RNA sequence: GGAUUUGGUGGAUUACUAGCUAAUAGCAGAGGAAACUCAAAGAGUGCUAU
């Protein structure tokens, strides 16, 4: 490599060593309250009285931030530079940092984050360090005043590299901008360790995952023509889901279920994947919001499904889970409403796997099946079962009235499954 | 082990205020400035001049 | 916009001027204006510079000296 | 300043490693610890301004590049078809001699060519004289020049009559210049006197390097010869004489907190408190028993196949540089450099504004060249 | 006498101290802000010199010591063998030994 | 059928199940020539050997590995030490891991286990439904990544401490000529080896990771670095 | 599916006897556009420069 080369990387590593007058009027010229002449013009001190008070403020209205006052916002801390600090010492401001910026996410709208974070900034040159983390935390304020301010005073790091044409731009991104950022697969990655951070942390909110979940949809949209790299974005974006499933928060899980849909939609897959996918959903399906979006997008990976067993029963244990997260009067309703969505395999499936487990439900089934006109096929593998069920089982007024349903619509086709079966 | 090295502290010699006076550091140890006699000589001879 | 706006203005208006039992509710201009939005929205989207990919270059790569276990430490003699 | 001392007996400074003293230290010096790897136009000669803020660099088939190795900013490089040796800063950064083959080039910041010196021919080592503005040469032709910058004069011309000059340094207390001879001798020169001030005969063979501390009281010395010695220069009496050498001597250094540095090949080795009149100051290699009368090594390292070019402390900086075929690279040396300068002299972080009226000053009171004289008290004596 | 604590906390401001900070820093922990089965015996009786060769010299504790039995010699070796290859965390900390994590182990099964 | 050799010990396996220890007539010769002793492994003990494995650490005691389950032999004593629990499935690769004290087995149906020796009992299993392993080799660059080679042909890369797929090659050398016959890590470096039947070599490293933090999710996927090969049938 | 241009890396462009090292042995012409770009200078001006 040419000396200039190796020369660039060695200004890059000392970029805030602050040497000279020169250099000390760029670090300390960067500011999100004031402009260069001005913040050139202010000293430490005077923006860490402010920042003492803008943090108060966010304590008042979250608790969480009085603890930074102990180790970010102490008044000793005006006398902490990073620079002669050690790697031991620099990984703990660096989590600390960390753990602040995730806490910010969400009141950036507030005026007195901005002001709080002027200090770290200030103090600890964030912006060029801890260039990432402050990005991913502001990334769906993209359209927000904030945000072009963040890309005038920072240097972009190479997964950025989009972003590079708005800084110091009076137009702020544009909406497809954020799309191109997100198909890139590497951040993604990196992106994806940012999202499990707030999931482990429960500081995700809603601005984020309606954000993300409709950046996330769009990169669908985008690569749907091409196969191949779809298929590497299924080792990385279902596992999203399944993290976003297991968060408590039912904000979390409805986002999992959109980002699921359109998976499905775009691109058919396993039954096993689809099987695996409802049991994780049902598994944390507490709130009635998810609820309602569970039973939809469950009706919807199946949907999707084109394969051998497209209508066979669930599994025994899928089977028990989801009726007791969703009662068979539930679903009648779910049946009852006009605007339905196609669910003829799905419930398919629950008819049979009910004629299997359950004896107490079948008269339930008459009833499912008069809400919704099932396939014909789907109707001749109910027939076929219901078969073996008077062979074995003994009859019953529902069974035969079973049959009796099947006798009133489409006679022939009773013939020919008897004719095939005995 | 007991490392020390010399540590700068960048704000010390560079002020933040662009118009603050740098700090002007000294040290009187003799070996830091040779020529002890002649450099008088040659202001004194400059000074006449 | 201009031509776009224009366009939609002159629908509105002919429903305006000349509907015989034209209910005063706007709902001809309300979604007219929904269309134009969304025109705007996709037409101020397009970017005519250039957005630059994030570079990614295969630099050179040699091997470097690692320290590793000796297997003549196990064999003793009792 | 800083140091290296021990907690427990066992534990010894000499085997620390510069892994160690990265991972202890923090990121600033970890960064200054800059390691360059240039393949192609080594052996590679370095040199550092005055004050430490600049780094001159001069492979030996003629790439020479000028650049603020501390800030990351190159200031000039050049490309000379031609074998390049050896090279010095002038008055400051801005300006820099080079000794290319057959003749003497200076240079303007940007790498711009300002003069050729026609009557400097094939010098070999180059060394400035600050506070006289007074450049000096010495080579093969057994002659020793000395020209001044700010008139552009050659100020005089002194015949060795020793042959060739192997090594050449300046002693900083009177800046008296010493030439190492074939004959092992070590010869004393001033601009005014055309025969030696003094000779000094320190080796059975030819003279390899010559260091002279910041004190200019103590000199070290390395003969072609498995030897090495030190030096009284000021009562001109042998102090120590380091017959012990694993192998012949290349270069010597001394720093501003006394550290004697050997290169021996890629030998390195580190010796503390060793520039005493002491007995027990000598220095040894290894140790004999952990006899503590015995001067062990300070500090050692091994450049991995890459033979030594020279040697470079760096100024008011824990830091040592050392050139050598691949390139070049700085050691923490904890406890090397001055940790307090004075600005009145060198600033390390002097700004072109102060620079430039540094420039000024300093050429006020240029020192005149007969002023040089073996004892620097003499201005100033009834005669 | 020692200092007393209001000593302590003004001393901090004279001199401004940082260790209090970074202890705090060090303390920060991101969730409260949001048996061998066989032996060999011939191990025990088998006793081995370190100062033969060079590279057995670093295992000594003391310099007088110069021959060692083989349960302290491996267990010398073993810290030997850790410096090269530090433990990584797999190894140590984790281990195999409606289910919501269905859907990670099929994707790793499916390729 | 194979060779492990360890300090002054040379072991060699037979198609027979018998195991030959060579030993060095003097300490400081360069190689050994001398015969020490013969051990053999009945059936009763175990099935044939898989290979010839030695663990650092272990004073004279030899890791072998057989298709029913992994023995120990102390070759200074001949003695068996310990014997390990059978496995449902047959052994095909045994690699020892850069940790003290585990091996990593590979078997006929696509299963990697890091069975731990000194404990004698199972640490973790990676499921590789529809493969049979070929090679195995841990990464010693400080990054806990295990490469997985197939008889299909396929090279994974897992990462221990995430339990996920980094990347996976695909098609890199012939199935019809066995597939990934040797794939190996270099010794402290990101770099790995590779080759197969189909009369090639190939050589690939894993670049540094684009993130500047959290670099360990961001792995480059591996690149091809260089190779030599020639034809695969007779010209 | 076809065509144009282009960045990077890999192998050669010298004839294939191992690495590392401190090595008798140890180790392993005239112009134009863009700027939180990089420099070299000139002039003036401001701020208790006490």
């Amino acid at each position: 490599s040419s000396l200039s080369d190796q020369l660039a990387q060695v200004a890059s590593n000392n970029a805030t060593v602050a040497l000279d007058r020169k250099r000390r009027q760029k670090l300390h010229s960067a500011s999100l309250i004031y402009n260069s002449k001005t913040a050139a013009t202010q000293d430490y001190d005077f923006i860490f009285e402010n920042a003492s008070k803008a943090l108060e403020e966010l304590s008042q209205i979250e608790p969480k931030f009085a603890i930074f006052s102990r180790t970010l916002f102490s008044e000793s801390s005006i006398s902490l530079d990073r620079n002669v600090q050690t790697k031991e010492e620099i990984k703990d401001l660096d989590n600390a940092i960390n753990a602040y910026l995730l806490l910010a996410s969400s009141k950036w709208y507030l005026a007195p984050t901005l002001h709080a974070t002027e200090w770290l900034v200030r103090r600890f040159q964030i912006h060029v360090k801890n260039t990432e983390m402050l990005l991913l935390s502001t990334l769906n304020y993209y359209q927000t005043p904030v945000f072009k301010r963040i890309l005038s005073i920072i240097k972009l790091p190479p997964l950025f590299n989009c972003l590079s044409n708005f800084v110091r731009s009076e137009k702020p991104p544009t909406a497809l901008t954020m799309i191109k950022l997100f198909n890139d697969m590497d951040f993604l990655k990196l992106y994806t360790s940012y999202l499990d951070q707030c999931i482990k942390h429960n500081a995700t909110y809603t601005n984020q995952l309606l954000f993300t979940t409709c950046c996330f949809i769009n990169v669908v949209a985008f690569n749907s023509n091409n196969d191949e790299k779809l298929n590497q974005l299924v080792p990385i974006l279902l596992e999203i889901s399944a993290k976003l499933l297991a968060s408590k928060s039912k904000d979390c899980q409805i986002a999992a279920h959109t980002i699921l849909v359109v998976f499905a939609t775009a691109l058919p897959l396993k039954k096993t994947i689809i099987l695996a996918a409802m049991e994780t959903i049902l598994s944390n399906l507490d709130a009635k919001e998810a609820k309602h979006s569970a039973l939809l997008t469950i009706c919807k990976l199946f949907q999707t499904l084109k394969g051998q067993g497209n209508v066979d029963q669930l599994p025994s244990k899928i089977f028990k889970l989801f009726d007791s997260k969703f009662d068979t009067v539930s679903i009648l309703t779910f049946l009852d409403k006009e605007d339905k969505p196609v669910c003829d395999k799905f419930i398919t499936s629950y008819t049979r796997s009910i004629a299997r487990y359950d004896r107490s439900k079948l008269n339930i089934i008459l009833s499912l099946l008069k809400k919704i006109r099932l396939e014909r096929y789907e109707v001749r593998l109910i027939i076929t079962d219901l078969i073996y069920l008077s062979e074995i089982l003994e009859d019953k007024s529902q069974l035969v009235e079973l049959f009796e349903y099947f006798i009133s619509i489409n006679e022939d086709l009773v013939l020919k499954c008897l004719k095939s079966l005995g | 082990m007991k490392i020390k090295t010399i540590k700068r502290s960048a704000d010390d010699y560079v002020p933040v205020k662009s118009t603050q006076e740098s700090q002007m550091p000294r040290n009187l140890n003799p070996e830091l400035h040779p020529f002890e006699r002649a450099r008088e000589y040659t202001k004194a001879l400059n000074a006449t001049k | 916009i201009a031509r776009v706006l224009a366009a939609k203005a002159a629908v509105s208006l002919r429903y305006d001027a000349l509907a015989e039992d034209r209910d005063d509710s706007g709902d001809i201009g309300l979604e007219s204006r929904a269309k134009v939005e969304n025109r705007l929205s996709q037409l101020e989207g397009r970017d005519l510079r250039t957005t630059p990919k994030v570079v990614r270059e295969a630099k050179k790569v040699e091997m470097t000296e690692a320290r590793a276990y000796n297997a003549d430490a196990d064999t003793a003699k009792a | 300043n800083g140091y290296l001392e021990p907690e427990n007996e066992l534990e010894k400074t000499f085997k620390v490693q510069q892994s160690e003293i990265k991972s202890s230290v923090d990121v600033s010096t970890a960064n200054k610890a800059l390691d360059l790897s240039l393949k192609e136009f080594g052996p590679y000669h370095i040199k550092y301004a005055k004050n430490g803020t600049h780094l001159l660099i001069t492979g030996r088939k003629g790439h020479v590049a000028s650049m603020d190795w501390r800030k990351g900013q190159l200031r000039a490089e050049l490309f000379l078809n031609e074998t390049c040796h050896s090279a010095t800063y002038l008055q400051n950064e801005q300006y820099f001699a080079v000794a290319q083959k057959k003749y003497t080039f200076i240079y303007d910041h940007e790498g711009t060519e300002l003069h050729r010196l026609k009557q400097h021919i094939e010098a070999r080592h180059l060394d400035f004289l600050p506070y006289h503005y007074l450049l000096v040469t010495a080579g093969e032709t057994g002659w020793l020049k000395y020209h001044d910058v700010s008139t552009g004069q050659l100020v005089s011309e002194l015949r060795t009559k020793a042959g060739p000059t192997m090594a050449m340094a300046q002693n900083p207390w009177n800046a008296v210049m010493h030439l190492g001879h074939s004959n092992g001798t070590v010869s004393l020169w001033s601009p005014s006197m055309p025969e030696p001030l003094v000779k000094l005969l320190s080796a059975r063979g030819p003279v390899n390097s010559i260091a002279i501390d910041r004190s200019g009281y103590y000199m070290a010395t390395t003969g072609a010869d498995r030897s090495m010695k030190i030096w009284d220069i000021r009562n001109f009496k042998q102090l120590h004489s380091v017959e012990s050498l694993p192998t012949p001597g290349t270069n010597v250094s001394i720093s501003d907190t006394g550290l004697l540095a050997l290169s021996r090949g890629p030998h390195v080795t580190l010796w503390k408190d060793a520039l005493k009149l002491s007995g027990d100051s000598k220095p040894c290699f290894g140790s004999m028993g952990g006899n503590p009368h015995r001067n062990t090594p300070y500090m050692s390292h091994l450049f991995a196949g890459n033979k030594v070019e020279n040697l470079g402390f760096v100024p008011f900086e824990d830091l040592l540089g050392v050139g050598h075929q691949t390139g070049i690279t700085n050691l923490i040396v904890p406890g090397a450099g001055e940790a307090n300068y004075d600005a009145l002299e060198l600033n390390p972080f002097e700004t072109k504004k102060q620079r430039q009226e540094q420039e000024v000053r300093t050429l006020l009171n240029k020192l005149p060249a007969d002023t040089i004289t073996l004892d620097p008290n003499s201005i100033g004596s009834v005669d | 006498p020692p200092p007393d604590e209001e000593e302590q906390l003004l001393a901090k401001f004279v001199f401004g101290d940082t260790t209090d900070l970074q202890e705090n820093l060090a303390k920060f922990n991101a969730d409260f802000i949001f048996e061998a089965a066989w032996i060999d015996s011939d191990d025990e009786k088998i006793k081995v010199p370190i100062l033969v060769t060079n590279k057995t010299k670093k295992l000594r504790t003391s310099y007088n010591e110069s021959k060692i039995n083989g349960v302290h010699y491996i267990n010398r070796l073993r810290s030997q063998f850790e410096k090269i290859y530090p433990r990584p965390k797999w190894v140590d900390d984790e281990s195999d030994s409606g289910d919501i994590n269905a859907l990670t182990k099929i994707l790793s099964t499916t390729y | 059928e194979h060779l492990c050799i360890f300090g002054d010990y040379l072991c060699a396996s037979t198609d027979d199940n018998s195991i030959f220890i060579y030993k060095k007539s003097d300490p400081q010769d360069k190689y050994p020539s001398e015969f020490y002793t013969k051990l053999t492994v009945t059936e009763i003990q175990g099935g044939e050997i898989v290979s010839l494995q030695h663990l650092a650490t272990y004073l004279n005691k030899l890791t072998v590995v057989t298709k029913s389950n992994v023995l120990l032999f102390n070759v200074r004593t001949g003695k068996l030490v310990f014997t390990s629990n059978e496995f449902p499935d047959q052994i095909t690769t045994a690699e020892p891991a850069p940790v003290l004290d585990i091996i990593a087995l590979g078997t006929v149906t696509g299963e990697v286990i890091m069975f731990n020796m000194r404990k004698g009992k199972r640490i973790r299993t990676i499921k590789i439904p529809q493969s049979r392993i070929s090679s195995l080799s841990f990464r010693t660059d400080g990054s806990s990544h295990l490469s997985v080679g197939t008889s299909s042909g396929d090279l994974i890369f897992y990462d221990l401490d995430r339990r996920s797929r980094i990347h996976v090659l695909k098609n890199i050398h012939r199935e019809s000529y066995g597939g990934v016959t040797q794939a190996t890590f270099l010794n402290g470096q990101p770099i790995i080896v590779t080759s197969g039947g189909d009369n090639s070599l190939k050589e690939y490293v894993f670049d540094p990771s684009l993130s500047q933090g959290s670099g360990d999710v961001v792995v480059q996927p591996p690149r091809y670095l260089r190779s030599r090969g020639g034809h695969s049938q007779p010209p």
